[PDB]
RNA sequence: GUGGGAGAGGGUGGUGGAAUUCCCGGAGUAGCGGUGAAAUGCGCAGAUACCGGGAGGAACGCCGAUGGCGAAGGCAGCCACCUGGUCCACCCGUGACGCUGAGGCGCGAAAGCGUGGGGAGCAAACCGGAUUAGAUACCCGGGUAGUCCACGCCCUAAACGAUGCGCGCUAGGUCUCUGGGUCUCCUGGGGGCCGAAGCUAACGCGUUAAGCGCGCCGCCUGGGGAGUACGGCCGCAAGGC
């Protein structure tokens, strides 16, 4: 995007929860253009989280995404020869993309056999503050406050 | 062990380091910190962060002898010359005044080729 | 801003001893102000420079001061 | 001549504050320094950072300027003595006494040489650390000659306005330093910028000529060989003409 702002794609509301964040999550699950399979994964995982826990999967999905949102991250900047890992904030749009992608890439690193089991288990742990996804978030904010000595390079 | 509770704070800010000394009203020092006193070793000491943590390290060292009132004195241009001041104000030490006393010669001594 | 000669009286530019009026040509530091700030003429500033330096050696005007800011 | 004027013009003596370094004392811990990162270096015999006292040398911040002065080299704190140049007003005096100028003589940045001082900072050579394919370098830490003073040499230069000197003439506008005047301005003497006429191969110059003329000196005649060789004069030498 050299010319324009390259506006955001507006996702269609969830067919079930009427929620755009659901569809955006379903999309990150979808591979090879199978949205049908990706939904049946997500929705059959909504039954796992709502049976194995007496709580609404809507509020858990939200609560899990929130706990994985990084407030800061590290970027490179070419300065005086070799570059530097520079900490800076995260626009709230990027907090969305990272936390969502992190949930999904974590769940496939899980031991569980079937797809929806990994999702619901990762989600359940992520809202609780544990599980692989929250570690990527807690490790990123560790890059910042480590290279905090370069907070003057903000760019 | 002294109970001074009022005195001076000198910020020596160069491009390679920022270092902070705290004295009593007569000028004799009490405690001090620097970019190297805190863990930083190389070029990192002349950063605004190191400038901040150094100013605050000495500012807590002065709380031991009971410092409250602080008169700030500044020498040198440097990264984090201002950042050490801004740190010093928020240190809890009530900052009495700020003075820039950076020594300038009246063109007396031949500088190194680096400054020529 | 205002200029120094503008807000002043009829004074002796050659009198190194009158401090009350020569202090009005120094800055916050001891520096001698530029013509753009003193509103003096080419010949006058040259004469002021010498008279202030004279007063500096008698201990009446300062060589340099400390800036209370920043 | 007379009466006024501006100025880092020159020489001599004196003197003032800022900064660097070193020493003394006070206070105070674990590093400082330095770079693109670093390392050599310095630091527990206590540095860096801070306060005070002292010694010593060199250079003068602001004023400071596109400014001023000098024939050029060049001249910058302040004070005093010796001293040079120059400009204006009066229209007073001498009555062509003028211009240039081969030789000669004097001056001549920096560097370099000799004798004796001095030596804080900087710094060829050199001693190290880095970088690098290598580093005989740029970057970093050290450091001698020297830079400073006296006396005597050396005589070079992008010693530049790459424009020899003096005089007369040929639209103006505008900024400026400094005189005088009946002081929106006029009128001199400098320093800048636009531009008439004209010149120039062009860029450009244009009352501060590179224009129009006159007098006199210096110098040029394709590049390399070569500012070399020889000879001569000069120099202690390096080397110069
Ligand atoms: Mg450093
Ligand atoms: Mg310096
Ligand atoms: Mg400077
Ligand atoms: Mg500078
Ligand atoms: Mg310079
Ligand atoms: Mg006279
Ligand atoms: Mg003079
Ligand atoms: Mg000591
Ligand atoms: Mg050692
Ligand atoms: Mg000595
Ligand atoms: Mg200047
Ligand atoms: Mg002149
Ligand atoms: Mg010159
Ligand atoms: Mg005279
Ligand atoms: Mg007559
Ligand atoms: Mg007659
Ligand atoms: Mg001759
Ligand atoms: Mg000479
Ligand atoms: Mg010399
Ligand atoms: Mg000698
Ligand atoms: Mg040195
Ligand atoms: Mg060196
Ligand atoms: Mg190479
Ligand atoms: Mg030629
Ligand atoms: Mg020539
Ligand atoms: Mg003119
Ligand atoms: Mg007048
Ligand atoms: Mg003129
Ligand atoms: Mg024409
Ligand atoms: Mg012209
Ligand atoms: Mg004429
Ligand atoms: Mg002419
Ligand atoms: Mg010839
Ligand atoms: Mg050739
Ligand atoms: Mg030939
Ligand atoms: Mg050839
Ligand atoms: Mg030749
Ligand atoms: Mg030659
Ligand atoms: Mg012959
Ligand atoms: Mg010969
Ligand atoms: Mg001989
Ligand atoms: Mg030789
Ligand atoms: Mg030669």
């Amino acid at each position: 995007a050299r010319r324009r702002r390259a506006e955001v794609r507006q996702l269609q509301p969830d067919l079930v929860y009427g929620d755009v964040l659901v569809t955006a999550f379903i999309n990150k699950i979808m591979r090879d253009g199978k949205k049908n399979l990706a939904a049946r994964i997500f929705y059959d995982a909504c039954k796992i989280i709502q049976e194995k826990t007496g709580q609404e999967p809507l509020k858990v999905f939200k609560q899990a995404v929130e706990n994985v949102k990084p407030r800061m991250e590290v970027r490179s900047r070419r300065v005086g020869g070799a570059n530097y890992q520079v900490p800076m904030e995260v626009s709230p749009r990027r907090q969305q993309s990272l936390a969502l992608r992190w949930l999904v890439q974590a769940a496939n690193q899980r031991p569980e056999r079937r797809a929806a089991v990994r999702i619901a288990h990762e989600l359940m742990d992520a809202a609780e503050g544990k599980g692989g996804a929250v570690k990527k978030k807690e490790d990123v904010e560790r890059m910042a406050e480590a290279n905090r000595a370069y907070a003057h390079y903000r760019w | 062990k002294r109970q001074v509770a009022s005195g001076r704070a000198y910020i020596h800010a160069s491009y390679n380091n920022t270092i902070v000394t705290i004295t009593d009203p007569d000028g004799n020092p009490i405690t001090w910190s620097s970019g190297g006193v805190i863990g930083y070793k190389g070029s990192r000491k002349g950063t605004p962060y190191a400038a901040q943590l150094a100013a605050l390290d000495a500012a807590k060292k002065a709380m031991a002898y009971g410092m409250q009132s602080v008169d700030v004195i500044v020498r040198g241009t440097g990264a984090g010359r201002e950042q050490a001041i801004r740190a010093l104000q928020a240190s809890g030490l009530q900052v009495k005044s700020i003075v820039d006393d950076t020594p300038v010669p009246h063109n007396g001594c031949r500088p190194k080729k680096k400054f020529r | 801003k205002a200029k120094v000669k503008a807000t002043l009286g009829e004074f002796d530019l050659r009198d190194y001893r009158n401090v009350e009026v020569l202090k009005r040509f120094l800055s916050e530091t001891g520096k001698i102000l530029p013509r753009r700030r003193t509103g003096l003429s080419a010949k006058e500033q040259r004469i002021l420079a010498k008279t202030i330096k004279r007063a500096r050696i008698l201990g009446l005007l300062p060589f340099t001061e400390k800036l209370v800011r920043k």
